[PDB]
């Protein structure tokens, strides 16, 4: 109940000749640019409010302790997004990413729709390496903007770092998130009819993801409501670490999942995304 | 209300600690089960033994650890009190070469009230026995000689034993760090 | 408060030439058409049911009747569309749209997207006569299947007369579509965070594309609910009477109201979709 | 299809004395009170705007000329509220609700809960004059005030004149009201999961109160969505004219039709109101 | 930022008097009860499928371990059901009740409304081991029954052992629930208009609780919308370790977090019921 | 409880009414007010007096209307009972001219149950009065005078009236086709 | 653009209009069929089909109806133009006694911005006519015959009738008033 | 592709396994770290490695951890290879008293697929050494003499050493469970 790498080839190849192919890239995506994770940010900033890195960590998850963090000082949660800004958007994930093997594997292919989670710059300035245009989507001022036809909308699911008003960084606002009526929750409403969704670089345990992989079902079923019932299209989900539980519990949310080999990971991936060419 | 928790699970600490600092009207005692650090520095233990307490309890707690350090074996047990006393309970005199015969007894407390950590180290050294001797004690207690004595720890009274041990002079320095 | 068809024409040709002008189509549009409109469609059932069909009109509107043709058999409801396949869809009405000036100006402009509430095939006809290829989009089957880039998609927005388990015709599904839930919802959903909107045939007591006007404006201003309020795009509403209560309410529903001359009704339509190339 | 008088007793006795009956108040009960109705309410007020009464009323429903009325001037819509509140709840009108056969029997039954969508305060003072205590709750503050427990709670669905800011009469505040989010609408999805409901007052062509009848229907198929299928209690609608179709689509929305003798409006619903005692 | 037990005692007995607290009531209310804990309910089935029981629980949660054992094989989630209703609602269980100090303060108080999230009767088997009346309300056809007036109405949240449909215990149940559309959640939707909370027996880590608590408090500022903001009622979480993030968080959430005294977890929330007397 | 419901507006047709279906257990009366229809056939007022009175009681309903055609005056009233009435009270025996001087008069009831209706349909003629004779009738009974009399309609009583008037058949007719 | 939208649904009323005020920048013509009211006043048919005007087209509207009073006859037409050109075309020369033989020709216009409605009445009388003559005209034109004439309005040319029929007085100060 | 996915963190011990079973078409390897177990018992570490090595790759993952038994200290280190090697580096041979001299090495390798574990152990004693003698080793391999030989598991070749070594014989009983 696992797909390889060479059997899943065909079947992206197919999802993408029609055009109806659409990464949904994660935190395991942006991995070789050697960013931050969350353990020594906001425990960096943790000195601030008086604690210990260690014992800050020790009273709840990063969301929860973020939003700690914006309730104490009035402007306190624009100091972590302008840390977050210069570290993960910053010259030297810039010449990481000129190099990345994963990033000039996606670039390389004309994608119509690019979705991420993630807060840096590096999916659209991947497009750019390559010469390719890009358009960031996060708020209701940049779906209004004007475009051209051909190029690439990158959909900024969470937010970008030179927005912040858009992030969704506090648990609040991963909370406000799962009611689905924000401007990029709107337009995954109307991209699900339609398309096929190859998701990398997330965990099981991610349980963010993991609601959505559950209502991006419940949304696909509803809208085959009064007419019969069609088979859909399959999503994706591309790992290193597949198990024995979870690969079958994805199945009854459209989603095969494709073992990657763990030995480079970063090179596994590339050779997905050079097979879909 | 208490305000600081004490944490142990062994009884026998438990109640060396009421005998000194039980009518202190703001420490309370707890009995939580935390997964135990294996590590060779007392310091390194105690600290990380103080955030395994407060994910359990989530009150200011204070912990406790102890640690006997042989300079027949250079360090060793050191803070790693669980793997050879689940082994070796008093047979220490005997695998000890007989030659050099001298060790140092560590405790360590340390309080945490969810920001900060404090630790308390004291130190008490004077040789090893070469037989058990003693009953009232806890882990090493019958086999550990003082300074100027030929009664080992176990074969002292309580009064007598908190006089010489780590742990008597670490009660006493932190009643007046927290008031107690 | 009220655009003439002279000022609305440099409004229109700004959101054509960026590509971000939709036609929303009424029933209006098919009126040279000839078609017939409810009051001899199911007046003429309803002598089946046993009624005279002044009478059977009597009791209630034509959503309302249509709902007690639906309960009366088990299929019964499927009588109404194949008259309706029959009437609206015949050969009569295709040689009146070859000839329909309207039909002919919306054609002779490269559109991206059209929305329609009527179940005929005349706005896909009329692109097809123009030599253009159009999309038509009602079911989840329609959405998932391919197209090509550059072709036209046309929404049906109430369904088409073909997939009869799409039909928007009984009160309760009238009710049911007040939710957005459908497939032409989740996708009205997307467009209306970038795109400005051109309806075409309606009346002002519709009371359904009322509910419609309202629920897009609460959605566009529930987009830009976290970030600062930017200025969105203007809807247009061309009318042949507007009167004098009417344009003032559309105003705070973001529509601007066009009045078209009345003299001859389908000229000035026409006029209007000419002045947008 | 349609019960009488007699028929319908016994079966609204047995919701009555397991302490289920709700009645569900319209204008038409209302109406021996001798109140304005709208055609002299804000075409009255249509001269303010310098309109002539005939011809403000040719450009819209009432609920529409409501909402042109509220964004003409600042401080407008107040205005209309304040000459209400001296109309509806006048002097006279406490005077004719004395004598009332409709409300002395509604009165002498001891009601657990009774809501109403008309604005004057003619259903709490008629318990009042039977000596009962009533309880009013129209906003969050309401809700959340202290009461007794033996009191009888009137849901005022649309709002008090002596609140204002409660009183849907504006065609956008009817729109809004669809949503169900309101704090008498959150009453209403739990009392529906328990009772049966008595609409006296209104008409078959509403199309608000129409609504509300599909919409808790659909609520109350939602709730059993898990379980199997349990037959629910019949939600009941007293006319004086019921007619040969409205009757038959009512009773998919689990509502039974009661005829009424239409010689006398008044004298009829109290016979029936009469019954359940 | 925190209550004692003495100085949250006045505040509990303000909205006790009035017939305004509701207590809800989670797991740890449940744990001198000596019932298991997952640990080894699904952890002894998994050698059915045929895993070691250390290694079953290496693939996640329990909630998505019981998703898998539910897809696994035709009725085999009501095994699991039908071996927690022999070890939950068994009769040392009950034994431990009528002797336990918490279900004896709970139910020597006169409470309207209970809400809890644990499936086992110990709630309602509370009230009548002291010779109290209780209404168990889980599904569609226990609201609609009859009740009397005095009674007790126990809700419970996720579900009933002797009525398996109900259960919320797989993954996809409790994403499912987040829409708040199950019947207990249309009666909290009306309860939190008018009442203050008292949550007992939760951790900070639950997730599923915090949610709810997010989602009341967005739910009762909605309720307000139109109205001025008025300040409503406290809702209450007794705990035995607060901490120091975690309280700061819920106060945003209308949630006052009261601390007890750890050294006996069980007579610390018996003498805190036994204080609102 | 009624099944039929007669509707009317003229309390004098009212009251001829129950003079002779006033025992009937099965007929109610309501006095809705509806908008009448102008035209001067007979067979279109009536049929579509129905409808207006439908959607005003949603009952099944009775209606009633009158008809005056002159031969002198090529129909006219007809059933333009209405605008001649509110201007020529009973002069229509002066502006009609001395020559010819004969009428018809025609009754007509509609019945509608909602999904069919049914026209009864009765006439009656003699000629009309020189001058208006007679108090008890209404509209142009005074003026009205049938074949084999002298005594006009309003000189008659009311049992005189009902023999020869064409409402006076038409609520025999009425009758024994609902059986009331 | 056309500001004002003249409405009518009889041809030959369009002629005349056009023949006056053809030239007129700012005034449309529409034919939307509205329900004709039926009425014996002019003034209240005028002002209640104005509305029914608006409510069809929704723009500034203007209508136009005519009305006939006969002495002899109390009114009657009056504003009831319909109904009795239905059924009694020109056959009024005869259905009159010859006797007095004296009416009135009474035409209105009306029109409304959605705001407010303004009626302009003006009214021409001489007699009428035994005979029915000329051909040119619109429904009573054949017999009616003004004072200080012996010759129709039908047996008059197009600008012989507009000096001396209501309609060309009317047409005259409906263009000074919107300015047209 | 591999099936199974050898986890390492020691270099040396990597080149040793590679020299046996690196031709295998099946065997990964991998480097990810995981948090070492302390404890004396070779069978309980060995065996909860496992789950901590498959929580952090999720493939089928082989662990494997080393202990050494001496007979003069009753155990000590055990599979406690962690604590004394970060003190005590080669002293073993100084600690141990000299009078009995006799130890015994253990190895033992685990392989869990998500479902089941599997425990291979391979054992071998001579007795300790004197003093440090070899260097290409890792851990403990220059004072350890197996039975009927003179020379260390350091001064012995690659191939000497597999031949008596607990891991050399480990890699035959792994290839011929798992194919590779």
């Amino acid at each position: 109940t696992t797909l390889t790498l060479s059997e899943a080839a065909p079947l992206l190849k197919k999802e993408f000749r029609e055009g109806r192919l659409i990464p949904f890239l994660g935190a395991g995506f942006s991995k070789p640019l050697k960013l931050p994770d969350g353990s020594q940010l906001i425990a960096s900033l943790a000195k601030t409010l008086g604690f210990e890195p260690e014992l800050f960590d020790m009273h709840g998850r990063f969301e929860q302790l973020a939003e700690f963090f914006a309730i104490s000082a009035p402007n306190r949660l624009q100091r972590l997004v302008y840390e977050m800004s210069l570290s993960f958007d910053s010259a030297e994930a810039e010449a990481l990413r000129e190099k990345s093997p994963m990033h000039r594997a996606l670039a390389a292919l004309d994608w119509r729709t690019i979705y991420t989670t993630n807060y840096d710059k590096h999916v659209e300035g991947a497009l750019r390496d390559a010469g390719k245009q890009a358009a960031v989507l996060a708020s209701f001022a940049d779906f209004q903007g004007p475009r051209a036809r051909d190029v690439c909308e990158v959909i900024k699911f969470h937010g970008t770092l030179d927005q912040p008003d858009t992030i969704v960084l506090t648990e609040s606002s991963y909370f406000q998130r799962m009611a689905l009526d924000a401007p990029p929750d709107q337009r995954l409403r109307a991209d699900l009819l339609a398309n096929s969704f190859l998701f990398i670089g997330y965990s099981f345990s991610d349980t963010n993801i993991r609601y959505i992989w559950y209502r991006m079902n419940q949304l696909r079923e509803q809208s085959q409501l009064g007419v019969k019932h069609s088979q859909a299209r399959r999503c994706f989900f591309a790992t290193h670490g597949a198990g024995l539980v979870q690969p079958d519990i994805l199945q009854q949310w459209n989603i095969d999942v494709i073992q990657l080999d763990p030995t480079d990971k970063s090179a596994s991936v590339a050779r997905l995304l050079e097979s879909i060419a | 209300a208490p305000t600081w928790f004490y944490n142990t699970t062994n009884s026998e600490k438990l109640r060396e600690l009421q005998h000194v600092l039980g009518g202190s009207a703001k420490l309370g005692y707890l009995t939580a089960k935390v997964t135990e650090i294996l590590d060779v520095d007392l310091e390194t233990v105690i600290r990380a033994k103080a955030i395994a307490a407060y994910r359990a309890v989530r009150v200011p707690v204070i912990v406790e650890h102890g640690a006997l350090c042989i300079d027949a074996l250079n360090g060793l047990p050191g803070a790693l009190v669980k793997p050879f006393w689940e082994s070796l309970d008093t047979r220490l005199c005997e695998v000890i070469p007989a030659g050099q015969r001298t060790a140092r007894a560590r405790g360590a407390l340390c309080y945490c009230d969810g920001r900060e950590r404090h630790v308390l180290i004291e130190e008490t050294e004077g040789e090893i026995a070469p037989s058990a001797r003693g009953t009232g004690g806890f882990h090493w207690d019958p086999i550990f000689i003082p300074k100027g004595q030929t009664r080992t720890f176990a074969e002292m009274s309580l009064d007598e034993k908190l006089s010489f041990s780590p742990l008597g002079r670490l009660h006493t320095r932190l009643r007046t760090e927290l008031g107690l």
